[PDB]
């Protein structure tokens, strides 16, 4: 039950920094060293950094070396790292994930947690509708920061024939998103649909009905 | 620096059959290589390491092979639960630990026509001074398709976004969104809004639109 937690994540400005963290368990810490690797949206894996297992070796990778120290205290079994002056090419998924019994060696990987760095200030979505004239119909999940937002159909009893998008970066800074729904047409003037978003991050929720 | 580049970029592929994926890497990093697992939503998993040996948990349906240079990895018998995203790490140069930029093992189905769909903004969104139009390409296969945006005849370019849902796991299909988004003042002064989808399912482009109004 090899457990890797990342906490910090968050949102940020660019210039700003972060302070990550990430808890051990179900393996006798110290003992290994530990690696972060970052992942950017539509890209791969990159190494960033990683802390020997007793205190001593730090390696950083050339693009973050000056503005990211990293660190731990086995004693509690954390690890933590501090990143400063962030840019967006920080802008990812943070994964800490263990060193073999320096093995070089990624074996147990987290989960990660999301690191965004933007000048673009929260906001709630305006939520519009995709009007069907089988139909589709769907929801316009628009101009919202931060990620994330879930969407549901007439609060969970429609689930099928569903497709809700990843959302899409205007220039703006703001997110914009798509939810369809595939239903018969004989159902439009009989059954409603209703979106139901829930924006988070600020603590936002909106229904939206949606007919023809 | 070493560079480990992987092929094919996506491999598609059937549940029985044999997966083979390539790591070149720029300069022998030779024994020395990780292969990694990797689902959406989920953390990568290390498969193998050393270029040849699973890790225990590892079936055996998966198998490293290759030395320096050149290294391959095949999934002899798929599973469903295998399409997944597959990369390659070295280490034998580092830091820094380097990564190809994955294949990704996707499946192979028969080849399914988009149904389309537009949309018109709503007059709601018109009066905060923008206007999005709407194009949905519903459950094909293959992935690639092309939308190619149309107002009044003037084919556009730079103002669309696009997005794909990851395959079905039910249909293996996959479906898309395409948001064409100008101001109110030019949606206004034009008429004809078209969608026009290229899909290999399509004996020829399907155009959907409507006329303001």
């Amino acid at each position: 039950q090899v457990r890797l937690v990342e906490s910090g994540g968050g949102v940020v400005q660019p210039g700003g920094s972060l302070r990550l963290s990430c808890e051990g368990s179900g393996f006798k810490f110290g003992d290994h060293g530990i690696h972060w690797v970052r992942q950017a949206p539509g890209e791969g894996l990159q190494w960033l950094t990683v802390i020997s297992s007793d205190g001593t070796d730090e390696r950083y990778t050339d693009s973050v070396k000056g503005r990211f120290t990293i660190s731990r205290d086995n004693s509690k079994n954390t690890m933590s790292l501090q990143m400063n002056n962030l840019r967006p090419e920080d802008m990812g998924l943070y994964y800490c994930a263990r060193d073999g019994k320096y093995s070089g060696l990624l074996d147990y990987w987290g989960q990660g947690t999301m690191v965004t760095v933007s000048s673009a200030s929260f906001k709630g979505p305006s939520v519009f509708p995709l009007a069907p004239s089988t139909a589709a119909l769907g929801c316009l999940v628009k101009d919202y920061f931060p990620e994330p937002v879930t969407v549901s159909w007439n609060s969970g009893a429609l689930t099928s024939g569903v497709h809700t998008f990843p959302a899409v970066l205007q220039s703006s800074g703001l997110y914009s998103l798509s939810s369809v729904v595939t239903v018969p047409s004989s159902s439009l003037g009989t059954q409603t649909y209703i979106c139901n978003v829930n924006h988070k991050p600020s603590n936002t929720k909106v229904d939206k009905k949606v007919e023809p | 620096e070493i560079v480990l580049t992987q092929s094919p970029a996506t491999l598609s592929l059937s549940p029985g059959e044999r997966a083979t994926l390539s790591c070149r890497a720029s300069q022998s990093v030779g024994g020395y290589l990780t292969w990694y697992q990797h689902k959406p939503g989920q953390a990568p998993r290390l498969l193998i390491f050393d270029a040849s040996i699973r890790a225990t948990g590892i079936p055996a349906r998966f198998s490293g092979s290759g030395s320096g240079t050149d290294f391959t990895l095949t999934i002899t018998r798929l599973e469903p639960e295998d399409f997944a995203v597959y990369y390659c790490q070295q280490r034998s140069m580092w830091p820094p630990v380097t990564f190809g930029q994955g294949t990704k093992l996707e499946i192979k189905r028969t080849v399914a026509a988009p149904s389309v769909f537009i949309f018109p903004p709503s007059d709601e969104q018109l009066k905060s001074g923008t206007a999005s139009v709407v194009c949905l390409l519903n459950n094909f296969y293959p992935r690639e398709a092309k939308v190619q945006w149309k107002v009044d005849n003037a084919l556009q370019s730079g103002n669309s976004q696009e997005s794909v849902t990851e395959q079905d796991s039910k249909d293996s299909t996959y479906s898309l969104s395409s948001t064409l988004t100008l101001s109110k003042a030019d949606y206004e002064k034009h008429k004809v809004y078209a969608c026009e989808v290229t899909h290999q399912g399509l004996s020829s482009p399907v155009t959907k639109s409507f006329n303001r109004g």
